[PDB]
Parts: structure tokens; sequence; C-alpha cells
């Protein structure tokens, strides 16, 4: 019946349009800066100077209210340093200098983005032992028979973090974001990122701090945790509960291209100027055509700067309006009567 | 196993020869009680498991669970994964056990018939054994009015000689008699004389097939044991007191069950159409599995050549990319397990059972009369949906279209018609005239020539209790019109002509009583008058009486007048029955009497002997008149037949009356209305096939399309018995008959035979392939109901075999009309919608998983948590499907009963085919794509929340799962047009359940039940993406369905949709008397 289909579509459109507008506005009130540092090993200058990054390396997603245009932002520069005189894990530093066009509001978050990384693969998603991580006394035979099928044990010494997820922990850190030109003196000011609160305070429960049924010498570190622990666990079992990066990593991403939080700031406002972030390149991704990235983004009510749902709502509202108007026009042109007893099989001639 | 040796010494034949194991004798389980049940209590588990796992789908589920058992394919504890399969198996086992318990209780009530097998050695005692007689090594002196447990070679009898009578009713209809045993005789005394003596060696001919021939032998210390010596089975007359003889051959399951009792099983057309859809779903699952295996192997080879992080440590024998491809195949089978129907079969069976229960409890098809209240029982707990697809109905007139209680209407005596029969016979009976003498003879032959038993406990009333309705009607009418049958208490019977209580003498009742092409029922009687003359009385069918007459004197004019009177009677819709008169001289009478007496016991044939004796004694019959009894059509039969005609349902009638008297019973049953040409084929000096072809050419040969097969407002067809026999004899005649029967809507076949009726139903069902229905009460009806798609029985007065051997047991024909129309239409609609929506929801789940599998390297990883995937066919979405199966209606039953023309959609099968299946599959694919892609691109972001926490797989997975559940449930609701409470509960209890499960399951601490999703109560309910994505995906998924449904209702409506709109918007319309509706009677 037209009386039940035209008003319904009209109401649906009238409801969809404001929701889509609100979502689009909320997404617009978000800033996002993306910096690619994967190819910093071969292209960056290895002397001490700087070179402007390639155009297809950095992406700026400014807010709608910002008057600064995208093409008005100076191209970021980078440098590469590989000196084998520092601690393990900080030997290949990639320093990226980027410019923030407008003051980013409070609640600024830092993410690292990985591309072509299939955490969702079947061999990877289920490759973890929940009961070993929770710290319950699980026997060696159960570890061999657990979900940690590819990386279980060797020479009778089971791994504490087993499976493929724990073995591939992201060991790339960014322990500085410094403002190179502030206003109140202090020629360089560090924008303090806090590595606490990265993960929700409910993931730490399903990881135990110290295991009690095995001495801290019969457990071997995972194969890829060899540079961090060269001579096994000598300081005791790693405190997987107390570190947030492991908890964040051990949450299977939905898509190959995923972003995981790495340090956050809540009560500080990022000023306007050129910064310099140091990336300790230790995690190779070039082998499987992967690209790492550094994402600095602000937060709105919806979340990140993804205005897809809002524009989908707007498109649905437009389609509903078009269909409702067409139906109303058809009703006003040829108003077919209700209960028409002329199209019946025994009524039609 | 032709020979068997019996009776060495004493009963309980412990030893004959050899030891055991080869002859199957002496309680070697060669016989046992008839087993109509399925299995034993001990062996219930194996047979039940085999029957359940022969459904392909169940074996697939068991294979999936067993694969899950191994650590290579394991995800969670085996209990959770095995729970749905265990529940399905338990429900199916309980259902089949309930059906088997019903059958076993029926069999137990049938069995346990008291049997008096005596002789055991205190020395004598016990006896009165159970129906399961002791092997073939004992004897029984079975008393009067007791059923035979098995065949027997009865030696002696309580009454004079060893003569016995058994009245084979479950194997025939005629009376029965014996011809003594022979040499054993007096030497074979009963009552422990058989135990004290020890002789005879029983010999057998063929245990396999012995019907009308059970020859044998015995040798004591050679005798011709014959059928007339051997009682067969299940026959009890016992005109004597008791008969004693040894049990041989069958114990319980060798003779009569061999003769008959082959009951097939039936399945609905909807199930046979559903099987290809299950095959298609399995093929889709296999194709998905193989494509995933190939792509995953390619990607794993690529990712292991260049060491990735998810392909590390693949250099083993159970982790290399090739065995990884095989494991991907297996895990693709284990991941999309919802595509193969798991709970579809149990749900469909439950819905069909509840539909049968609705058919039972209906108060419009319940018959109340004389205290008893027959209910329309659904003997088959399936086939409830084939009633709505009936395209042909075959019926037998007597007992189904008639009340089987006929009342005398017109009686012809010589030359004057008469129209509780009182008429002018009182005013004409005035003595001293030839007409008066003929009237006296007519009434005498009507009141004596029978087998009726009269009750004199009420003087003046004298109620009569006959066996066949015709005899009761004739005798009561004769009593009411004068001559009253006083009774037959002794060998001498008495008559109550309105002058005195004169009495005749009973000598030789020719009790032939119809059947075996011998429909005469004569009886020799002698009046006690001082002359004491011997005269013969006879009544029977018109043909036999007319052919048995004389051809001299004025008898020729008498015969021609009687024939004209018979034709006039038949024209009015009456059943003809003539009467005769014969005078016997004493000498020939006594000679024939002694011949008959010595031919009664012959030990050889005696059937053709008795028939020839009967044919010889009848030589000078004199016609007396022609009775005419009208069969009362049941109340509502004409309206029922008219309504069935206004549904496209062809209504055949295989009546047992003459052609003229059964032309729609004078056009009164609405089978043959006005303005409809009728085709008559009678084989009068012409070829049946040639006549049929000529009639087809004359009436439809002008059609050009009809000539290809050969290489007035309606049409009918009449073919009585011989056209049918010759058509089924040949092939081209059968094809022409099938064509001419297809191009008509009322075929009336008169004077048919059981085999002919069964062959009619077989011809239509096989050659045409359309759904068929058969209804009747007699044994011929049980045959035609066994050989039919759907069988219906009527609890008439002719017996109860038809009700037992039928799918449905109605009590009236109007009940058939109501049942067919409303119940079949609703059942077909409900079952079609239910199956389609079940496939739709399964496809929704599988499609969301597949669209995720696009973005995972085709590694066959479930995006959802396994809890949501494991509870899809149960908990989440089964209640809407059950509600559609049970409570769904397309239009109120009043409209269906008022306008039968709406039956086109169900009759033509417009509700369930393959195009609808394809449409529902495509709709599921589209909606799953919308849900998955929209929510995925919504969650392609940094946080999707105000707290900055990352978006991981399970947040988006749970949002998509909730959206899919909402979409499936609201789709099922949108496909419901009978919203009354229960559907509301189902549609808003499914998604309510999943919402509660997500709210509570995500607060369980990791201390127990790891649950893998701890935090979704904070990551989804607090996120604007979830709250603005699930309604968006629901609306967008349901919008095309809503628009298509509205446009199909408005732009291109159906008859049912138009009538629904008319009823809803115009309640003040008289459907029965409206010019553009049933008032037009169209
Ligand atoms: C940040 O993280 C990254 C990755 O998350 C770290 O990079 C990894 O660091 C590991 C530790 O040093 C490396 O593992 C070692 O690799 C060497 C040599 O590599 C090759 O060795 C073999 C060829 O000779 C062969 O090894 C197998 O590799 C696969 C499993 O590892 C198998 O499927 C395959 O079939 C081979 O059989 C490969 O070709 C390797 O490419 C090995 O010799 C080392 O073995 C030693 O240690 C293991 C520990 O369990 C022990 O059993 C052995 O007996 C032996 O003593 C070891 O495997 C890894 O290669 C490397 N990966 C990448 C991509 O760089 C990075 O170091 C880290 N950085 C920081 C600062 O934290
Ligand atoms: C920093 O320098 C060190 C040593 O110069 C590099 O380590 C070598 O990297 C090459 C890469 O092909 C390997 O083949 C060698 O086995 C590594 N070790 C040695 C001792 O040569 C390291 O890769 C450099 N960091 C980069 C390029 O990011
Ligand atoms: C990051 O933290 C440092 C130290 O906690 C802050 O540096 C201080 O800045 C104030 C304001 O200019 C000075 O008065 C202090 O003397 C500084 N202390 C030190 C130790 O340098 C810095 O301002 C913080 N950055 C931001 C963006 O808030
Ligand atoms: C920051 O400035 C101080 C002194 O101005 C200098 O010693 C230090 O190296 C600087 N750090 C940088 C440039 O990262
Ligand atoms: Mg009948």
């Amino acid at each position: 019946t037209p009386k039940s289909v035209l008003p319904t579509l009209l109401i649906i459109g009238i409801i969809f349009a404001p929701i889509g507008a609100l979502i689009v506005w909320g997404s617009g009130k978000v800033t996002t800066i993306t910096l690619d540092y994967t190819e910093c090993d071969v292209d960056a200058p290895t002397d001490g100077s700087y070179q402007a990054m390639p155009n297809s390396a950095y992406q700026y997603d400014l807010a709608t209210s910002s008057s600064v245009s995208e093409s008005s932002i100076a191209s970021p520069t980078w440098t590469f340093s590989n000196d084998s005189s520092r601690e393990v894990g900080e030997t290949a530093r990639c320093e990226i200098e980027f410019e923030v066009p407008y003051d980013l509001g409070p609640g600024l978050f830092l993410y690292y983005k990985l591309t072509n990384y299939y955490q969702n693969h079947r061999r990877y998603s289920s490759s973890f032992d929940a009961t070993q991580l929770i710290g319950d006394s699980r026997s060696l035979s159960q570890i061999n028979g657990g979900n940690c099928k590819p990386i279980t044990s060797r020479d009778g010494k089971p791994y504490y973090p087993c499976g493929l997820i724990a073995n591939s922990l992201f060991n790339d850190t960014f322990p500085s974001v410094v403002l190179l030109n502030p206003t109140n003196g202090a020629q360089n000011q560090t924008y303090n990122f806090s590595e606490s609160g990265i993960a929700w305070g409910g993931i730490k429960k399903n990881y135990a701090s110290t295991l009690t049924y095995i001495s801290p010498s019969d457990v071997l570190p995972p194969p890829n945790w060899a540079l961090k622990y060269p001579n096994g666990y000598v300081d005791g079992f790693p405190n997987l509960r107390e570190d947030e990066h492991f908890q964040v990593w051990m949450r299977v991403a939905a898509l190959p291209t995923f972003r995981k939080l790495w340090a956050r700031n809540d009560g500080e406002i990022m000023s306007q100027g050129r910064y310099r972030i140091v990336a300790n390149m230790n995690y190779p991704v070039k082998q499987f055509s992967g690209t790492k990235s550094i994402v600095i983004s602000t937060v709105s009510w919806i979340g990140g700067k993804q205005p897809f749902l809002g524009w989908a709502y707007i498109a649905a509202a437009i389609l509903c309006v078009v269909l409702a108007v067409a139906g109303l026009i058809r009703h006003l042109v040829k108003p077919r009567k209700l209960g028409d007893m002329s199209l019946l099989s025994w009524n039609q001639p | 196993p032709v020979p068997r040796s019996v009776f060495i010494n004493e009963p309980l034949p412990s030893e004959y020869y050899d030891k055991k194991g080869k002859i199957l004798r002496a309680h070697h389980f060669a016989t046992n009680q008839n087993v109509t049940s399925k299995y034993t209590v001990i062996t219930f588990i194996p047979k039940n498991l085999f029957e359940q796992f022969r459904r392909v789908a169940n074996c697939f589920f068991l294979a999936i669970s067993i694969l899950q058992f191994f650590p290579k394919f394991s995800t969670i504890s085996p209990g959770l994964v095995i729970l749905p399969l265990i529940i399905v198996l338990a429900i199916t086992a309980l259902k089949d056990g309930y059906e088997d318990i019903k059958r076993h209780q029926a069999d137990h009530r049938t069995n346990h018939a008291i049997v008096h097998v005596l002789g055991g050695q205190g020395e004598l005692g016990w006896h009165r054994t159970i129906w399961e007689d002791v092997k073939v090594g004992d004897f029984v002196k079975i008393y009067e009015n007791e059923q035979f447990p098995a065949d027997i070679v009865i030696c002696a009898t309580s009454e004079e000689e060893d003569v016995a009578y058994i009245e084979t009713k479950n194997l025939d209809g005629e009376t029965n008699l014996k011809s003594r045993n022979g040499v054993p005789g007096l030497s074979h005394l009963n009552t422990a004389e058989a135990c004290a003596k020890a002789h005879l060696c029983i010999d057998l001919d063929a245990p396999e097939s012995n019907m009308f021939r059970l020859n044998g032998a015995v040798i004591n210390l050679i005798h011709p044991i014959t059928l007339e010596t051997t009682m067969l089975r299940g026959c009890v007359l016992k005109n004597t007191a008791w008969v004693i003889g040894i049990i041989v051959y069958t114990g319980e399951d060798t003779k009569i069950i061999r003769n008959a009792g082959a009951t097939p099983s039936k399945r609905s057309k909807v199930e046979k159409q559903m099987n290809p859809q299950v095959i298609i779903n399995l093929v889709i699952l296999a194709a998905i599995a193989v494509v995933c295996a190939i792509v995953d192997h390619v990607n794993e080879v690529e990712w292991d050549r260049q060491q990735a992080y998810w392909m590390l440590f693949a250099d083993t024998s159970g982790d290399n990319p090739n065995i990884n491809g095989l494991v991907t195949f297996a895990n693709a089978f284990i991941t999309f397990q919802n595509i193969v129907p798991i709970s579809l079969y149990i749900s469909i069976e439950a819905v069909r059972t509840i539909q049968a229960a609705f058919i039972y409890w209906d108060r419009d098809i319940k018959y109340k009369k004389d205290g008893v209240t027959t209910r329309t029982t659904a003997r088959s707990w399936n086939l409830s949906d084939d009633l709505g697809q009936i395209e042909y109905i075959f019926s037998d007139k007597t007992g189904t279209l008639t009340q089987n209680a006929m009342i005398f209407r017109q009686c012809s005596v010589g030359g004057k018609i008469y129209t509780h029969d009182a008429e002018l016979d009182k005013d004409l009976e005035a003595h001293d005239s030839e007409q008066s003498r003929i009237l006296h003879g007519f009434f005498a032959v009507l009141g004596l020539c029978h087998t009726v038993l009269a009750a004199e406990t009420e003087p003046g009333v004298i109620e009569y209790k006959a066996q066949s309705p015709d005899e009761a009607a004739l005798v009561q009418s004769a009593a009411d019109v004068g001559f009253v049958f006083r009774g037959r208490d002794h060998n001498i019977l008495r008559m109550s002509t309105p002058f005195s209580d004169v009495s005749d003498e009973y000598e030789l009742l020719h009790v032939l009583e119809f059947n075996s092409a011998r429909k005469r029922m004569s009886v020799i009687l002698r009046k006690l008058d001082e002359d004491g003359r011997i005269f013969l009385l006879c009544k029977g069918a018109d043909n036999v009486i007319f052919e048995r007459l004389t051809k001299d004197s004025n008898q020729r004019e008498m015969r021609e007048k009687t024939d004209q009177d018979l034709q006039y009677f038949a024209s009015e819709g009456l059943r003809t029955l003539c009467l005769a008169y014969r005078i016997l001289d004493p000498q020939v009478y006594e000679q024939w009497a002694k011949e008959y007496h010595n031919a009664t016991v012959a030990l050889q044939d005696r059937e053709e002997r008795i028939e020839s004796v009967s044919s010889s004694i009848e030589r000078d019959l004199i016609l007396l008149g022609a009775t005419a009894i009208e069969d009362k059509l049941q109340d509502g039969v004409p309206d029922t037949i008219s309504d069935l005609k206004r549904a496209g349902i062809k209504v055949w009638v295989a009546t047992g009356d003459k052609l003229e008297t059964a032309v729609a019973i004078g056009y009164t049953t609405n089978l043959l209305t006005k303005d409809t040409n009728l085709i008559v084929v009678r084989e009068g000096r012409h070829s049946i096939g040639d006549q049929l072809r000529e009639a087809l050419e004359e009436f439809f040969g002008e059609d050009a399309g009809l000539r290809t097969t050969l290489s007035p407002g309606g049409f009918s067809l009449v073919i009585e018995g011989h056209a049918l026999a010759h058509c089924f004899d040949d092939e081209e005649t059968e094809a022409l008959l099938l064509a001419l029967s297809t191009r008509c809507n009322t075929v009336i076949c008169c004077r048919v035979s059981p085999l002919q009726k069964a062959q009619i139903v077989h011809l239509i069902k096989d050659n045409l392939g359309v759904m068929c229905l058969a209804i009747g009460d007699g044994a011929n009806d049980v045959s035609m109901i066994q050989a039919a798609d759907v069988g219906v029985g009527i609890s008439g007065e002719e017996g109860l075999q038809a009700v037992n051997s039928s799918d449905y047991a109605i009590a009236q024909f109007r009940y058939l009309k109501r049942l067919l129309l409303v119940h079949g239409h609703w059942s077909y609609f409900r079952n079609s919608s239910m199956i389609l929506n079940f496939f739709y929801k399964n496809i929704i789940g599988i499609g969301v998983l597949f669209w995720f599998m696009i973005y995972c390297g085709w590694s066959t990883t479930y995006v959802f948590a396994y809890v949501y995937l494991l509870f899809w066919n149960v908990f989440w979405t089964l209640v809407p499907v059950i509600a559609i199966g049970l409570f769904d209606r397309n239009i109120d039953d009043e409209t269906l009963m008022a306008l039968p023309e709406l039956y086109r959609a169900s009759r033509e099968g417009k509700y369930f085919g393959l195009m609808r299946f394809a449409y529902y599959i495509f709709e599921g694919v589209y909606q799953s794509a919308v849900i998955y892609f929209f929510l995925n691109y919504t969650y392609v972001t940094t946080t999707a929340r105000g707290d900055g926490y990352d978006v991981y797989m399970y947040e988006m997975s749970t949002t998509q799962a909730i959206g899919a559940v909402m979409v499936a449930n609201l789709f099922s609701g949108l496909n419901i047009d009978a919203w009354t409470g229960w559907v509301w509960f189902a549609i808003w209890f499914g998604p309510f359940l999943i919402w509660v499960f997500t709210a509570v399951y995500s607060v369980i601490p990791p201390s127990s039940f790891y649950t893998g999703v701890y935090g979704n109560d904070v990551f989804l309910f607090r996120s604007a993406a979830y709250w603005f994505g699930w309604p968006f995906v629901t609306i967008i998924a349901l919008l095309p369905r809503y628009l298509i449904k509205t446009f199909r209702q408005n732009i291109f409506p159906n008859d049912v949709d138009t009538m629904r709109l008319v009823r809803k918007y115009h309640p003040e319309v008289d459907l029965y008397n409206h010019p553009m509706l049933g008032g037009k009677l169209a």
C-alpha cells in the first residue's frame, strides 16, 4: 500500500540525513598525520643531513575547520643513522621531521600502521595458548598438544609466550616526539607520550606476570626474542601483564592493514610547528612487501577520521527521498484503488 | 523348504532327526509374533543411529565433529561442538521412538488373542496359551467365536462329524464350509486321545504361497490333506462348538502375512524438491572449500618462500604448505558448517507433526452422530503439505459419497409403479386376481429370500438386524407393506402375511450372497401347507435374474415390461434388484438334494462343483418384479463436489452401480451438471479403442495440437468396466484414454473392480506425474489408497480396513473439502516459507563468513567468535522459522471456504520451486554483503571510540553478527502476514537473546572461561559505530525486500493478495452473493 510505503521512506530519509550529517561533522573534526618510514633504510641520507620525503610517503588529513590547505604544508624530511655503539633495539634510528599546521586538540593518540600483515590468517589468529598466558599449571605434553602448534617447545623446554602471535611482537619503538620550535624558550620541547593506558584495563587480566610451576631456566624465549633475551630469561619470567605493547599486539586485527595504539596523550595540546620523531627501525617488513607507518590522530565522539558511515547514511537518505518522491508522483498520476476486483483471474476478460 | 516331518511321539517335538541349525524346527525361531514395529529394545540404538546417519547431513556433522576432535582442527572443548548434533540426534530418536511405540502398542493390542492349545506332559492342564502358538508340534480344540491363530489340519469336531465353518472375512467375503478330514476321523479323538495316541506324519507341499490351494499329505503307522481339510488363517464362523486339529506350517508369520500385508512408506513432494536444494548447498560448500584451498596454498607458498611471520616454521610433515592446503580444505568444511541444514529436518518434522495435530483438533471436520464422535485423524504424521497440491481425486461411490444406509423408494410389481413404502398396495390387495397373486409372491420372495436375523423381544415391533444394508431395507419395507418376516428361531421360519402367521420350511440356503461374479442369493423353501410344494425364491442383480428366466407364454411380455420398468427406475437414480420364482417337482428336488448333499463334502475342488450345482438347479425361474432402493447421499456432497470442481481438482468416481443409474446419480451429485457434454463408451458391437479414438476425434480432433499426440461449457467421460479393462490391456488405447481423461474434469466409471481402481490410480499417477488422492471404505479402497500419493479413509459401516490403511481418516466428504482446501493450502504455504527462510538465514551466516574470507588470504578463519557461529541454527534463529511453519496464514479460512478458486496457487505449486530458492539465496548473499562490507569500512579507522583503543577483529565481528541476527529475524517477520503475538515473541526473542548473550558473556572475567571477547560490552555498546551501523545495515538489507514486496502487492497483485486487501479494507462485502465474487459462482 502506498500509504505504508511512501511515509515510511520519507521518515527513514528524514531520520538518516541528520545522523549522516552528524557523523560526517564528527569525522571532520579530527586530524590525522601519516608518515611512512619503511623505506628509510635505503633512501634516507646516511650522513647527518636531511632530505625531503617522497610525496607518496606522508599523508595529511586535516580538520574541516582548519584554514590551512594540504598543499601549504612543508614536505617532511628524514635521516637515517646506523651506528653499532648503542643498546640492542636502538641501532637503526629513522628521524622524521614533520610540521603540524594547526594546534591539535587535547587527547592526541599515536599509532603504528602495518600493511600486508595478515594477523587474521588461520595459522596466526589461533596461534596462542590461553592457559599458558593466564599462568595456570599446564604440563609440557599439553603445551605440545595446545594451539601453539608451530612454536611449542624444543629440547624439552617449552616457550613461555608460544605460538606465532607472541613470536612476531612489534619491536619497533618511537621514544621521542620533540617540538623543534616552541614559544616559551626551551629550543626543543618534548611532547610527552605516555606508554601507559595503551590497552584497556581488561586485557592484562588474561596474561600472568610470573609463572610458578616452572623455574625461570627451563623455559626458552621464542625464536625471534633472541636479541632482547640473548642468554634466555636471566632476570625472571617476562612480565607480560605489566607491558601494554604485547597485550595490544596479541589482539588479532580484522584486516591486513591495521593500526595499533602506541603511546597516548590526554591532557596536553600539540602546538603548531615542526616536530621530529625518532623511529628505531628493528622490525623488517620489506620482505613480504609490507609498509610501516606512524599515525598521529585526534579523537572525536565517533572515533577516528573515517567518514564512511555518515556519507553512507546521506546516500541512503537521498535514495529514500528519491524513491518516496517517485512513489508520490505515481500516486498523484494514477491512484490505483485499494481492493480492486478487476485484476482477479476470474474477473479479467 | 518344501518338506517337514511332524508328530513322532507326544506333543513338544523334542526330537525328529539331526540336531539343529538346518531344518529350523522345534522352537528354532522359525516363527514369531508379527512384527509391525521397527526394532528391538536392545537393538534400538544401532538401527536408530543408522537411520539417522543415512541422511547425509548428519554424517557430515559427525565427520565435522570428529575432525574437531583431533588437535589439528580443534578450537574449543568437544562438548560445545558436539552439543547441537547430540540434541538433533536425541530429538529425532525420540520422535521415531514415539512412532514405533504407537505401532508396537497397536500390534500388542492386536496380538495376545487367547488360544486354547492343550496337552502337556502335570499330565493335563495349563492350556489356554497366548496367540503365539507353540511351533508346529501341537493341537488346539478352538472353541466357538474364536479367531484362528494359524493354519491347521483339524481332525475332529465337537458337532456331528468333522465339518466346520470359518467365514473367511479378512481374506474374502463369502461364507465358508469344510469337507471333513478323513482317515484320522474317529481314530483321531480329542481330549487327551491325541496325546495318548501317536501316529501320522504330516507332509507339506509349498509353505511359500498357499491361497485357495493348501494341499498336503500324512502317513500313520498316505492321506490326501486338502485345502477344504486345512483351515488357513484369521477366519471365525464356528457354526459348530469347537474343532480340534494339529498346528502346522505357519506359527504366526508364514501364511497370511505372506498372502498380504506389504505396507510401503510415503514422503511429501516438498521433501523430494528439498533434496536437490540440500545437494546444491553441499556443492556450494565444497566449491568454497576447494577455492579457499587453492588460494591459500598459493599464498602460503608465496609467504613461505619469503619468510613472513604467519608462515614461520612450516618445514615439517604436518605443516608444509601442501598439507596446509589439505588442512585448509578441511577447515573450510569445518568453518561454513551452517550451510548444510542441521536443524532443518527436525524442525520440519516437528512442524508437520503440529500441522497434523491441528488437522486433528479441528472442530469443523469432526462428526458427531449417535453418541460416537469421529475425528479427522492424521494417520501419517507427514504428507500434510501434499493435500494442498492435489490435482486428481479418485473416489468410490458407495460408502464415501453415500451413507451406506439405503431406504426403499419404489417397488414394481408386474406393470404399475409405486411412489415407509405404503402406496396403493394396500388399496390394490383385494384377492382373486393375478396381480394380487403376483404381489403376494413378490412380497414373499422379498421377505423370506435373505439371511436376515430378526429380534422378537418387542412384540409388534420385531426389529431386524441384517448384515448387508440392502437386505435390511428390503425386509423392513416388506414388513411395513404387509408380509412380516416372523423369524427363524428354529429350522422352521415363519411369515406374518396380514391373515395369519403361516410358516415355511428351510432346507437349503443357497447362501452364495454375491461376489465371484455370482450375485444371486436364492434359497429353497417349502410351505407347511397340506400340499407341501417345493418352490424356489431368488433375488440378485438384474443381469443374472434376467438371463435366468423362461421364454414361453406371456412371460415375454412380462420380461419386456419389467425391463422398461427397470430402465425407468434406473433413470431416477435408483439401485435395481430383481426377484424370481421357481417351482420344483418333488422327484427332481430330492435327486438334486442328494446330489448336493454328497457334493458338499468332496475333498476335491468343490468350488466349481457348488457353482455348477447352483447353475443346474436354476432352470425355470419366473420373474416377479424389480425393486429399486435409493442410496442416501451424505449431507453436503453436492456442494463439496462443486467447490472441488471450482479448484481445478479433477473428481473421478469409480462407482459400483450401473452406468445409467450412476450418471452422477441422475446429475444430482454436481459431477455432471448442465451445459457439459458427456462422452459415453459402452462397447456395443464396436472396438473400445476405436470408439474412444473416434469420440476424441469428434469432440477435440479439430485441434491441431492434439493431432501431434495422435501420431456445452465442460467435458466429462463415462467408461464402465470393459473399456477400462481393454485400455489397461493394450497400450495405444491406454494412451488415448489418458489423453481424453486429462482433457476433462469429471470421469465417472461404473461397475468397476478393485484391480481396475488400483490400475486407474497407477495410470494417472505414473503417466501424468501429478499428485493424486484416493478415498474409500472397502478393501478395493484399501488397495487404491495404498497405491496413491495421498490416501483418505472414511469410517463407514463396511469395515475399518480403509481407515487403518490410509494417511487420513475422515468421516464425511465435506470434511475432505475443508481439509483439502484450508489445511493443505496453509500447510503448503507454511512449509515453503519455512524452508526458504531457513536456507536464507544459513546463507546469511555463511555469506558474512565468506565476505570476510575475501580479506584473509582465503585461510578459512571465522571472523566471529566461535560461540556466535556455533549457535546460529539454534537459539538465535529457529523460533521465527517454527512460527512461520505453525501460525502463518495467507488469508482467513472463511475466504478459502467461500472462494475455492484461490486454490490455484497451492495446486499449481507456485509456493515452492527453484526460482524462489534462487531468489532467497541471492537475497541472503546481498544482505550479507551489505552487512559485512558496510561494517568493515566503518571499522577501517583508528579507534571507533572516544578512548582511542584499537579496533580489532572481534568488535567488528560481533557488530556484524548482531546485525545479521537482526536482519534475518526481521526478514522472517517481514515475510509473515499473520502477526498474532507468537510471531512477535519469536522475532523479538531471537535478537533479544543475542543481545543478552553479548551483554553477559563479555563480562565473564578471564579467571574462568577465557571467552576471547572480554571487553566487547565496553567496545561495542559505548561506540557510535556499532549503534549507528547495526540499524543502518538492517534498514539497507531489508529495504529491497520491502520495496519488492510492496510492488508485488500493488503493481502485480495475486488473487490471494487482492482478496486479502478486499477483506481488510472492505469488511462489509458478501462473498457468497457479490456480482464480482462468489455471487457469480466463479
Ligand atoms: C625484531 O623482531 C624481528 C622479527 O620479529 C627479529 O628478526 C628475527 O630475529 C631472529 C633472531 O635472531 C632471527 O632468527 C634467527 O635466524 C637465523 C638465521 O636466519 C635464517 O636461518 C636459517 C638459514 O640458515 C633458516 O632458519 C629457519 O627459518 C624458519 C624458522 O625460523 C624455518 O621455517 C626455515 O625453514 C629455516 O629452517 C632461515 O632461512 C632463516 O632466515 C637462525 O640461524 C637462528 O637460529 C638460531 O636460533 C634458533 C632459535 O630457536 C635455534 O633454534 C637455532 O638452532 C639457532 O641457534 C634464528 O632462527 C630471524 O631470522 C629474524 N627475522 C627477520 C625477518 O629478521 C629481530 O631480530 C628483532 N630485533 C630486535 C632488536 O628485537
Ligand atoms: C645496520 O648495520 C648492520 C651492520 O652493518 C646491519 O646488519 C647486517 O644487515 C645485513 C642486511 O643485508 C645482513 O645481511 C647482515 O647479516 C647483518 N649483520 C652484519 C654483521 O652484517 C643492519 O641490517 C643495518 N640496519 C638496517 C640496514 O636497517
Ligand atoms: C613534557 O614534559 C616536560 C617535563 O615534564 C615539560 O617541560 C617543562 O616545560 C615547562 C613549560 O615550558 C617548563 O617550565 C619546565 O621547566 C619544563 N621542564 C623540563 C624538565 O624541561 C614539557 O613542557 C612537556 N611537554 C608538553 C607538550 O607538555
Ligand atoms: C635538545 O636541546 C638540548 C640543549 O638545547 C640538547 O643538548 C639536546 O641534544 C637536544 N635534543 C635533541 C635535539 O633531540
Ligand atoms: Mg465403497
